[PDB]
DNA sequence: GCAGACACTACGAGTACATA
DNA sequence: TTTTTTTTATGTACTCGTAGTGTCTGC
C-alpha cells in the first residue's frame, strides 16, 4: 500500500462529492490491479468514518484516525478471503450484513469495504444485493473490481460505478523509472503487459516475476526453432501460472501482429525472440496457439482447484501436435 | 523392539508375553486373528479385565483411569486396546500416548490396532518409548501373486482341498479382501462336510465382494490387464471411491510415462529410471509400458484425462466413471476412442 | 373383506418355503444340525430378496421346542408365538428407528438376563447399517465376549457401511438377487395357491420388470390384480408397465438406430407424458452410446451395473458398426450442447433425434 | 359468494370429477371395490396433475361412512371434514416441514393407537422425496408390516430420490401429464361454471401454455381473467402469453423461405408496432420451423390447435428440403445464442434474419 | 437517502410507475374485483421494478379503505409500509435467509393473526436463492395458505425456481423498458428535481441503461457527481466512453481491407485517446448491421448515416453479404469473450485478428 | 432453602451426505 | 516390499458432550 500521484484528482473529486452529502452510498471502483484501488478506498473510508474538521485531509489526532492506523475500528468492515481460501464466502457477507443492522458503536458513520468484488461467489453477491439497494442511513459501501461485467448484473446495477484512468504511458514511464532502475525498453514492456497500470509493472520488478519472465523467454528461444514445445512445462507450472500464460499470450500476439507489420509491439524488450516466432510459425498456427493459450488461461482462473500440471501439460502437447504439418487447426466457436 | 509376522506370533506369545503388543497393518482378518490369539493366551495366563478403547480424535480419552488404579475385587490383570485412526496418531495423540506409556503396570497388557505408520509416526516419542519392550506385528494383505499360497495354507488349516481352479476363482473374487475370503472358506466348509471343494461348488457359493486401491487400477492399466482394470474400476464405483483420487493417482504415473517416453529416444532407460526416482518394483512395469505405448497414445490419454478433470471440476457432471473406463480402454491395450472418447 | 397384502401373508415360515438362495439355506441347515453355530450372523442382500424373512426363520429354528434343528416343527407354542409379533426371547429391534446409543443400551443390557422361554435369547437387529458410532461401540463390546446363551442376527442392505471391526466378528451371508426364472416360478405358485387367474406372458413380464426381488414382484402383482379386475391379463400388465416404464433411453436409442421415426415420436410423447428432465434424459442417452462404443472395443466393458439390460445392450453393440455409433454420439452431443437455447427442451431434443435419424437409413 | 382461487375452489371432490389419469382412477376404484387395500401408495408424476387430490379422494373413499366404497357417496359426515381439511384422522404431513428423523420417530411412536373416528388413520405424506435418509430408514419397517388400521399415502414429484427399499414395499401409481384436449375441456367446464364469457382460441392457447398440468393452467387462466375485464378474450391471452398466435410467425417463415427481404422487414416493423418481445418472435419462428420438420418426417404430426394454419404447413412440407429446414433451424438457433449480445435485440433479430437470407441455399443474396 | 436516486424516487402509486401497462392493468382489475390471489410472482430483469411493484401491491392490499386498486396515499398503515414501520408485512431477502431453518420458522409463524390490516403479506425478495429444502417447505403453504396471508415473490429469473413453485403462483413478467419510456421518466425526474439536463445526454443515458431503469438512475447520479453537478452532453459522453467520431467506420474499413498496420494503429490511437472497448465493438456491430440492411435496400441507409453515406454505400457495394455476416459473427464472439480476457484492449485485438483472417 | 439432583433443553462439534 | 491420497461453496442432518435452567424434593 502506497500513495500514487495520479490518484490525487480522482480522490479530490470523489471526496468533494462525499462531503456535500451527495455521493452515492455504493461505489464500485474499476481500478486495475496494482493501481490506486486500495489506497483510494482506505483514504475515503478514513475520511468518512471519523470527524472531518480539517476538511478533506486526515485528522490524525481524533480517535477515529487512531483506530484506523491501529486497524481495530468496530465500524470499518473489511470483506476479504481468508488465508486458507481464495474466494469470498457467503458466510462472511451474511455475518457482516447482520452486524450492519447494529448501530454504530462510536456514533459516527459506518463503512463496509470488499477487497475485490469479483472474488465474490454468487451467493455472496446475492446476499449483498438487499443491503446495497437499501442500506442503513449511516452506511457506505466500497467495491473493487478489474471488470464490472464479470460481476453479477443485478449487483453491478445497484452500485454506482467509477473509473480510474490509466496514466499516459510517458507519465507512467517517468514515474516508474524514478524508483525502478531497469532499461527503458524493459520498463515499457513491463508497463504494457500490465495494461499501462503502474504498481503492477513495478510489481514485476519488485518481486521475482521478472526473472521468471526472462527464463520463459530463454525457454521459448530454445524451443521454437526446434518445435520441441515441451520442457516449457517447468517454466509454466507455478502459483503464478495465469500471469506467465498471459506473458506467453502477449508474445504470440506480438508475433501475429508483427506478421501484419503493425507499428507498435507489446513485447519490445525482446525483438529477436518475437522475430523468431514470426519466422518459424505460420500465421494460422500462431493464431490457433494464441487462442488455445488464452482459453486454457481462462480455464485455470475460472474453475477452482483444477490441477494445473495436467492442463499446462495437455496444452503443450496440443501445441506440439499443432506444429506438426498436416494437422487441422481448431475454429473459435460460440 | 521385535518386528514380527502373523505366522510366528503364536511362537512369540508362547515363549512369553511382553509388556505391550502393537499389531498393525491394513487388513482386518489378520489383525483380528492376532488380537484374538493374544487375548486368549493372556486369559490363559491370567488376564481377565479386557477394555476396548478407541483412540480416534473425539470426546473419548480416559484410558489412564484403568491403569493407575489397582483392582479391589481380585488381582485381575487388565488388557487395554487402542484403535488408531485411519491415518495414525497426530502430534497431540502422539504426546498423549507418550504419557500413557510413561506409566504402565507390569500386570497391564496394552494392545494397539491400526494401519501402518510411516516414519513420521515411527520416530514420535510414543513409539520410541515403546521401542524397548513392545512387540510389533505387521499384518499386510498378500499381493495378487501371493494370495494362492495363503489360500492353500488356510485350506490346509481347515482340512480342505481346492485343486487350483477353485483357488484362482476365490483369489479373483475376494482379491484384496481377506476377511471375506476366510468367511467364504468357512461357508464352504459348512456347505460341504466332505471338504473336497471343487469348481462346480465354489462357483456358486462365492461372491464378487472385492476391495481395491487406485494403485491396483494404475498397475493393471500399466500391465494392460484389460479385464482386471475394468473390474477394479467397477469395484471402486460400487465402493464409492472419490473419482478425484483415481484421477490424481493415474495422473502421476501418466506424467511419468510421458516424460520417460520423451527422454527415451536420447537416453538409456537405466540412467533415466535412476534420475527420475522410480521404485525398484515398477521398473519392469514402466519398461513394458514404454515399449508398448507410443507418444501418440500417451498424448491422446493426456487429452482424455484433461477433459475428464475439466468436466469433473467445471460442469459437475457424473460421466466421470464411464470416462475413466474409456481411458482404460485407450491406455495400454487397444487405442481407438475415435473423437468419441477423445474430445 | 380383509384381503391381506401379498407382501405379508406369503412370507415364508419354513426353509422349504424360501426360493433360491440355497447357498445360505444349506449352510444354515448344516450349521444348526451340527454343533457349529457362530456367535453373530450378518445377513446381506439387495432390496427385498429374503434377508429379514430368513433371519426370522433362523430365530424360529433356534428356539423350537423340538430343539435346534434345520426344520422348525411349526406346531409348538414357540413356533406359533414367534410366528406372530409377540414373543419374549426373540427381540426384534428396529435399529433404523432406535439408532441412538441411549435406546441401544436399554436393549443390549438385557443380555445379562437369562432367556425366559427358549434356549437362546436371540436379537434380531433389522437395518443394522443405521446405528450411531457410539451404539456400534456398545454392540461391539457386547459381541467381544458374548454370553453362550445369546445369538445375534443382523440384517442390512449395505454391509460396507458397517465398521470393519464389527463385521470381522460376524459370519456374513450374502443373499443373491433372485433370478427371473425363480421369480416366475414363485409367482406362479403364489397365484395358484390363491384365486387369481393369469397368463404366462403376464408373469414373464412381471418377473422381468421385478428387477430380481420378490417384494417388487409381489407389489407389482397386487397392483396388476387391482387394475386387472381380479384377473392378471397380459394387456393389463403391459399397459401398467408402459405407464411405469423408466428405460425410455434404451428403447429410444434402439428405435433411433433402427430409424423408426414413428417409434421415436411415440417414445418422446410417452417421455413427455411423464415428467422427465430432458437434459438428464439426453445426457444418460449419451452415456448409453458411450457404453455401446466401449463394448465395441472389449466385451468386458459392460460391468455388473447394467445386468438388467445386458442382453439388449450386447445385441445393440454387436449388430451396429462402431462408426455409426460415433456419429450418433457426435450429433447427440452437439444437440445437447445447443439444447437449452432451442424453443423448448422437448422441442430441441425432438429435433436432435430427427437430425440423428436423418443419417444412415433414409 | 366471494372470489377464491380456481386452483383451490375446483379441487376434485369425487372420482368422477378427476379428468384424465384413467389408469390410476380405474385401478384405485377397482381395488376399493374388490376390497384389496394395499397399505402404502406412492403417487408420482409431474407437478399439478392431481396426486395430492387423488390421495385425498382415496382418503375419502377409505373413511366414508357407508363403508369401503369406491365412489364416495356424495358428502357424508366423515367426508365433510376431509373437504374442509380439518379431519380428525387424515393426518396431513408436510414432509418438507418434518424432514428431521426426530419427528418421524414421533410419527411412528403413536402409529398403533386406534383411529378416533375413521376406519383408518390415513397418513398423507406430501412430498415424500424430502424426508432425510434417517427418517426414510425409520419408516421402512413400519411400512413393511403396518398395523391393520393405518394406511400410508405418499405423494412426490420424482421417485428416483427415494431409496429403492421404499419403492419396493409400496404400490407405485404414476400420473402422466394431461393432454392438451383434457386441459382445454376442463377449462371450458370451469369458465362455464363461473358465468364468464370466453373465446375458443383463447382457451386453446391456455391449454397449450401449461405443460400438461392443470393447476398451472388454472393459475394462468386466473391471470388472464385479471388481465381482461373478467373475460378470457383472445387479445388478452395473446398479451399475457407473449405468443404470436399462429399467423404472424408463419408469414415470417414463408417470406424468409421466399427470400423476399422487403416483406420480412415490413413484418418486423409491424411486430415492433405490436410491442412484442423479440426473443419471443425468434422462439416462435424456431418452433414453426421444427413443426415443419416434424410434418415432413411424420406425415400426420399436427395437432388440432394448429389446424387454422395446417394447410399452409403442408405447403412448406411439400416445397422445402429437409436439409434446408435443418439449415434454417441451426442458423436461427445460433441467432438465438447471439441475440443477448447484439447491440440491440431488434438489431440482432434483423441481423439473424438477414443471415438466414444471405446463406439461402436456393435464392441467396446477389454479390 | 440524501440525494441517492432510485431510492428516494421509489414509486408510491400505480399511476406513478413507468410502463408495465399489462401488469398494472391485471393487478388493478384483480384488486377492484374479488379476483385476489395468494401467490403473485413478479419476474423480470434487473431494475425493471420487481420490489417496487411488490410494495405497491402490499400498500393497496392493507389500506384502511379496504381492498383498493390505487393505494390511498396519506394514511398510517401505508406510511408505515413506506417507512418500514410495518407489522402486517414481512420483507425477507431470501438471498440472506437461505437456511431452511429460517424458512421453517417463517412457516411456523404463518398461522398467527396480523396485528393490524386484513392480510399478513410475506414479501420474499430474491426468491431463486432459497435452498431447495426451503423451497419444498414453502411449497405446501403456497398451495393452500390460510385466508389471511398472501405471498409475494420477486426474482431476477424464474429458471432457478423449482417448477412446482411456478405452478403455484400467478406469473407477471415485467418487460424491459424501451428507450422512450426511460427517457421520459428520467426527464420527468430531472424536471421535478430542478437539475440542468440536455436532451442528447438524456438519450445517451437511456441508450446505455440497456432497458433497466435503476441503471438509468444510477448513471444519471454518476453524471451528476461528475461534471459540474448537472447533466450535460459533454460530461455524459466523456464518462460513458461513447464514441461520436468516425473511428468506428475507419476501423471497419481497415478491417475489411485487412490493412494490418493501419487497423492496429487505429486501435493504438483509440487506446491513446482511451475509447472504451465494449462501446467500440458495439458500434462496429451497428455499422456492420447497417451494411447488411443496406444490402437489401439503399433506403436502409440509416437516415442519412450522418454525412458519411458514401463510405458505407461504397462498402455496401464492395463486400458480399456472406463476408459481412462472417465479420458480424466474429465481432459478436469477441464481444462475448471480451470480459474473459487479461485486459479489454488485448481482447479487442484478438477479435480483430480473428476477423481479419477471412481473406479480407 | 437449598443445594442438589436430576431433568431437560439448548449448543458445538465431529461427521455424513446432497447439490451444483 | 513401498510410499504413496483429492476441488469447493453451500446447505442439511444426526449424534454425542456439556452448560444453563427449572423444580422438587427430602433435604
Ligand atoms: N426367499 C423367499 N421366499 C419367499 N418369499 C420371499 C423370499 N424373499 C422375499 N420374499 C417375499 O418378499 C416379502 C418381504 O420379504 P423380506 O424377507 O422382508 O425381504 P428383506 O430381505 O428385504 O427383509 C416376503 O413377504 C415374501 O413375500
Ligand atoms: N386430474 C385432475 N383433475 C382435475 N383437476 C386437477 C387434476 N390435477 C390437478 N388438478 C387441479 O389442480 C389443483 C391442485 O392439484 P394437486 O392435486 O394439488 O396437484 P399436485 O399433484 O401437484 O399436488 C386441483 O385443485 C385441481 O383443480
Ligand atoms: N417501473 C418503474 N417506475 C419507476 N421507477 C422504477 C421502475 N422500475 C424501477 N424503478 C426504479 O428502480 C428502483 C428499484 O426498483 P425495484 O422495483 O427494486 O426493481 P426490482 O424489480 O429489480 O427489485 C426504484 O427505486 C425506482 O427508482
Ligand atoms: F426388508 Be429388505 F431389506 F428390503
Ligand atoms: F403437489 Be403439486 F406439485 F402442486
Ligand atoms: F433488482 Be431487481 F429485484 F431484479
Ligand atoms: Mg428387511
Ligand atoms: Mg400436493
Ligand atoms: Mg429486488
Ligand atoms: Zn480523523
Ligand atoms: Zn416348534
Ligand atoms: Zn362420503
Ligand atoms: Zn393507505
Amino acid at each position: 500500500m502506497r500513495w500514487y500521484p495520479w490518484l490525487r484528482p480522482d480522490f479530490e473529486k470523489l471526496v468533494a462529492s462525499y462531503q456535500a452529502g451527495r455521493g452515492h452510498h455504493a461505489l464500485l471502483i474499476q481500478a486495475l490491479p496494482g493501481m490506486g484501488d486500495d489506497a483510494l478506498i482506505y483514504a475515503l473510508s478514513r475520511y468518512l468514518l471519523c470527524q472531518q474538521p480539517q476538511g478533506h485531509k486526515s485528522c490524525g489526532h481524533c480517535r477515529g484516525c487512531q483506530l484506523m492506523q491501529a486497524g481495530t475500528h468496530p465500524d470499518y468492515y473489511t470483506l476479504a478471503p481468508e488465508k486458507g481460501k481464495n474466494t469470498l464466502g457467503v458466510d462472511a457477507v451474511r455475518e457482516v450484513t447482520e452486524k450492519l443492522n447494529e448501530h454504530a458503536r462510536l456514533g459516527g458513520a459506518k463503512v463496509v469495504w470488499v477487497t475485490d468484488a469479483a472474488l465474490l461467489t454468487d451467493a455472496a453477491a446475492n446476499a449483498l444485493l438487499k443491503t446495497l439497494e437499501e442500506p442503513p442511513a449511516e452506511t457506505w459501501f466500497f467495491l473493487a473490481t478489474r471488470e464490472p461485467e464479470r460481476l453479477l448484473a443485478t449487483l453491478r446495477s445497484r452500485c454506482r460505478l467509477h473509473y480510474l484512468a490509466p496514466p499516459p504511458e510517458q507519465y507512467a514511464v517517468t514515474w516508474l523509472s524514478r524508483e525502478v532502475t531497469m532499461s527503458q525498453d524493459a520498463l515499457l514492456a513491463a508497463l504494457r503487459l500490465s495494461a499501462g497500470s503502474p504498481g503492477a509493472a513495478l510489481a514485476l520488478f519488485q518481486g521475482d516475476n521478472w526473472q521468471a519472465r526472462e527464463t520463459l523467454c530463454q525457454a521459448l528461444a530454445y524451443s521454437v526453432p526446434s518445435g520441441d514445445w515441451y520442457s516449457l512445462l517447468a517454466a509454466l507450472n507455478h502459483e503464478q501460472a495465469p500471469a506467465r500464460l498471459h506473458w506467453l499470450a502477449t508474445l504470440l500476439m506480438d508475433a501475429l501482429k508483427r506478421h501484419h507489420g503493425a507499428a507498435q509491439v507489446t513485447n519490445v524488450d525482446v525483438p529477436g525472440l518475437v522475430a523468431e516466432l514470426a519466422n518459424h510459425l505460420s500465421p494460422s498456427r500462431l493464431q490457433a496457439i494464441l487462442g488455445d493459450v488464452c482459453h486454457i488461461r481462462e480455464q485455470l482462473m475460472s474453475v477452482t482447484g483444477i490441477n494445473r500440471e495436467l492442463l499446462i501439460t495437455d496444452l503443450l502437447l496440443r501445441i506440439e501436435h499443432y506444429l506438426q504439418p498436416g494437422v487441422v487447426l481448431p475454429v473459435p466457436h460460440l | 523392539m521385535i518386528r514380527l509376522y502373523p505366522e510366528q506370533l503364536r511362537a512369540q506369545l508362547n515363549e512369553g508375553l511382553r509388556a505391550a503388543y502393537l499389531l498393525l497393518g491394513n487388513d482386518p482378518l489378520l489383525l483380528q486373528e492376532s488380537q484374538d490369539a493374544v487375548r486368549q493366551v493372556a486369559a490363559a495366563q491370567g488376564f481377565e479385565e479386557h477394555h476396548t478403547f478407541s483412540i480416534d480424535p473425539n470426546t473419548d480419552w480416559n484410558a489412564i483411569f484403568s491403569l493407575c488404579q489397582a483392582m479391589s475385587l481380585f488381582a485381575s490383570r487388565q488388557t487395554l486396546l487402542l484403535l488408531l485412526p485411519e491415518n495414525g496418531p497426530n502430534a497431540a495423540i502422539n504426546e498423549q500416548l507418550l504419557t500413557l506409556t510413561g506409566l504402565l503396570h507390569d500386570d497391564l497388557l496394552l494392545i494397539v490396532r491400526g494401519n501402518k505408520l510411516s516414519k513420521a509416526q515411527e520416530n514420535a516419542a510414543w513409539f520410541t518409548a515403546l521401542a524397548n519392550r513392545s512387540v510389533q506385528v505387521t499384518c499386510q494383505t498378500p499381493e495378487q501373486a501371493q494370495l494362492p499360497r495363503w489360500v492353500a495354507a488356510r485350506a490346509k488349516q481347515l482340512n480342505l482341498e481346492l485343486d487350483d481352479a477353485a483357488n484362482q476363482v476365490l483369489c479373483y473374487c475376494y482379491e484384496g479382501n481377506l476377511l471375506a475370503l476366510a468367511q467364504a472358506l468357512e461357508r464352504l466348509s459348512l456347505l460341504w462336510p466332505d471338504g473336497k471343494l471343487t469348481l462346480p461348488r465354489v462357483e456358486q457359493a462365492v461372491n464378487d465382494a472385492a476391495h481395491f486401491t487406485p494403485f491396483h487400477w494404475v498397475d493393471a492399466l500399466l500391465m494392460g490387464k484389460s479385464k482386471r482394470a475394468l473390474h477394479i474400476l467397477q469395484q471402486l464405483r460400487l465402493e464409492g471411491s472419490e473419482p478425484v483420487i483415481l484421477l490424481r493417482t493415474l495422473q502421476r504415473e501418466l506424467l511419468l510415462l510421458v516424460n520417460l517416453k520423451r527422454q527415451s529416444a536420447h537416453t538409456p532407460l537405466r540412467a533415466l529410471f535412476d534420475k527420475h526416482r522410480v521404485w525398484q518394483n515398477r521398473r519392469g512395469m514402466m519398461g513394458e509400458a514404454l515399449n508398448r505405448l507410443s507418444q501418440t497414445q500417451l498424448r491422446q490419454a493426456v487429452q482424455l484425462l484433461t477433459r475428464t478433470e475439466l468436466t469433473l471440476k467445471q460442469d459437475y457432471g457424473q460421466s466421470v466413471w464411464a470416462e475413466l473406463e474409456g481411458l482404460s480402454l485407450l491406455l495400454c491395450h487397444k487405442p481407438l476412442a475415435d473423437v468419441f472418447i477423445d474430445g | 373383506m380383509s384381503y391381506q397384502v401379498l407382501a405379508r401373508k406369503w412370507r415364508p415360515q419354513t426353509f422349504a418355503d424360501v426360493v433360491g438362495q440355497e447357498h445360505v439355506l444349506t449352510a444354515l441347515a448344516n450349521g444348526l444340525s451340527l454343533g457349529r453355530i457362530h456367535h453373530a450372523y450378518l445377513f446381506s442382500g439387495t432390496r427385498g430378496v429374503g434377508k429379514t424373512s430368513i433371519a426370522r426363520l433362523l430365530a424360529k429354528g433356534l428356539n423350537c421346542e423340538t430343539g435346534i434343528t434345520a426344520t422348525p416343527c411349526g406346531v409348538c407354542d414357540n413356533c406359533r408365538e414367534i410366528e406372530q409379533g409377540r414373543f419374549v426371547d426373540l427381540i426384534e429391534i428396529d435399529a433404523a428407528s432406535r439408532t441412538k446409543v441411549e435406546d441401544t443400551r436399554d436393549l443390549l443390557d438385557n443380555v445379562q438376563y437369562a432367556p425366559a422361554r427358549g434356549r437362546f435369547k436371540v436379537y434380531l437387529i433389522d437395518e443394522v447399517h443405521m446405528l450411531s458410532r457410539h451404539s456400534f461401540n456398545a454392540l461391539l463390546k457386547t459381541l467381544e465376549e458374548p454370553p453362550e446363551h445369546v445369538k445375534f442376527l443382523l440384517a442390512t442392505t449395505d454391509p460396507q457401511k458397517l465398521p470393519v471391526t464389527i463385521l470381522s466378528r460376524c459370519l456374513q451371508f450374502h443373499l443373491k438377487a433372485l433370478d427371473v426364472e425363480q421369480i416366475r416360478h414363485q409367482l406362479e405358485h403364489i397365484l395358484n395357491e390363491e384365486h387369481i387367474a393369469h397368463e404366462p406372458r403376464a408373469l414373464q413380464l412381471l418377473a422381468r420388470a421385478a428387477e430380481g426381488s420378490l417384494r417388487d414382484a409381489l407389489s407389482l402383482t397386487d397392483q396388476a390384480i387391482a387394475s386387472g379386475d381380479g384377473q392378471v391379463s397380459t394387456q393389463a400388465v403391459s399397459a401398467m408397465l408402459g405407464t411405469l416404464d423408466d428405460d425410455q433411453a434404451l428403447s429410444l436409442v434402439e428405435a433411433m438406430v433402427e430409424a423408426n421415426g414413428e417409434r421415436v415420436m411415440a417414445l418422446i410423447n410417452e417421455a413427455a407424458a411423464r415428467g422427465i428432465e430432458w437434459e438428464a434424459l439426453l445426457v444418460e442417452m449419451l452415456g448409453l452410446l458411450h457404453r455401446i462404443a466401449m463394448v465395441q472395443l472389449s466385451p468386458a466393458a459392460l460391468g455388473n451395473d447394467m445386468a438388467a439390460i445386458e442382453l439388449r445392450m450386447r445385441e445393440l453393440a454387436r449388430t451396429i458398426p462402431p462408426t455409426d455409433i460415433q456419429l450418433y454420439y457426435q450429433t447427440l452431443l452437439i444437440g445437447r450442447k445447443e439444447l437449452p437455447y432451442a424453443p423448448d427442451r422437448r422441442m430441441g431434443v425432438e429435433m436432435t433425434l430427427l437430425r440423428a435419424l436423418a443419417f444412415h437409413p433414409r
